[PDB]
RNA sequence: AUCGCUUCUCGGCCGGCUAAGAUCAAGUGUAGUAUCUGUUCUUAUCAGUUUAAUAUCUGAUGUCCUCUCGAGGAC
């Protein structure tokens, strides 16, 4: 469980909103919040590593109540 | 005191001086480079740095024609190097390896000039339009 | 075949590079933490990162 | 309505001539540091030096006998 995905975000949001974040619940250790090239902008989905599994499994219990710009964020397990 | 060996920033920032300026102009690009003169730098062009000069080993076919021609016209060098399409020192340097290796108011108050358009058949005395 | 016959047979009733960097860094070295299943770590590092940990 | 060609219209990517006109700036030394580039250790084990611990450096590849590194026997 150690790693979430995330979906549905704002791209003024980064990986430092995430950062700060995820870590209210418990501390990201690993952060991964792509930043697109192309057009230089994100599509809003995340990656999270975290110290055990633990963490990860009351991350999939807590984790989802987190909504970024007035809308909603996915949070499960990989 | 200005000749001395030669450096890769200085050999690269002569290829991108090289690139902007051009090649007839020597002296722009000595400017930039310290310790170098601008006939330093043009003989580093086309002696060496120059890309259609042809750095590899020699074929067959280039070691028989430059070893005919060398006993042809004897220490000319500069006649032979653009026969076999080699620089003059590589060929030189190939050549003692062989032997080597061998053993006021008018506009903004009043209409410039008007040219009222003429009048054609058709009726533009109604004709006004509106402000902005 | 015979595998065949042995899986029936034991089968459930009902289905569900770096070389001297790693030694530079003190990494693919030998060591063991007993508390954790005596495991082994190859990094001291690493191992200094064991104790803020979930297991 | 479709295909092809054309016309118009719109949108998105989207520096003259001369003798080339003429000419062309670099101090030194004593110490010392930093930053670039290139190249080298899959070595196995043990003993010692050494290190905060590494690292590094320094030494050799169970013993005996027989036969032609291998085989057998005794430990």
């Amino acid at each position: 469980d150690a790693t979430v995905y995330v979906g549905g975000l704002d791209e003024k949001v980064s990986e430092p909103l995430l950062w700060e974040l995820f870590l209210q619940a418990g501390p990201v250790v690993n952060t991964h919040m792509p930043k697109d090239r192309v057009t230089g902008q994100h599509q809003g989905y995340g990656f999270v590593e975290f110290l055990s599994e633990e963490d990860a499994d009351y991350a999939i219990k807590i984790m989802n109540m987190i909504k970024l710009y007035g809308k909603p964020i996915r949070v499960n397990k990989a | 005191i200005k000749g001395g060996v030669w450096r890769n920033t200085e050999d690269e920032i002569l290829k991108a001086a090289v690139m902007k300026y051009g090649k007839n102009q020597w002296s722009r690009i000595a400017s930039l480079l310290h310790r170098k003169s601008a006939k330093q730098c043009k003989a580093r062009w086309y002696e060496w740095l120059d890309p259609s000069i042809k750095k590899t080993e020699w074929s067959r076919e280039e070691e028989e024609k430059l070893l005919h021609l060398a006993k042809l016209m004897p220490t000319q060098w500069r006649t032979i190097a653009p026969i076999i399409g080699r620089t003059a020192a590589q060929c030189l340097e190939h050549y003692e390896f062989l032997l080597d290796k061998a053993a006021g108011v008018d506009y903004n108050a009043e209409i410039p000039f008007e040219k009222k358009p003429a009048l054609g058949f058709y009726d533009t005395s109604e004709e006004n339009y509106q402000a902005l | 075949e015979e595998e065949e016959q042995i899986s029936e047979s034991e089968s459930e009733d009902e289905e569900n590079i770096p070389y001297w960097l790693y030694k530079l860094h003190g990494l693919n070295i030998n060591y063991n933490c007993e508390i954790c299943g005596n495991y082994t770590y190859r990094g001291p590092k690493a191992f200094q990162r064991h104790f803020a940990e979930w297991r």
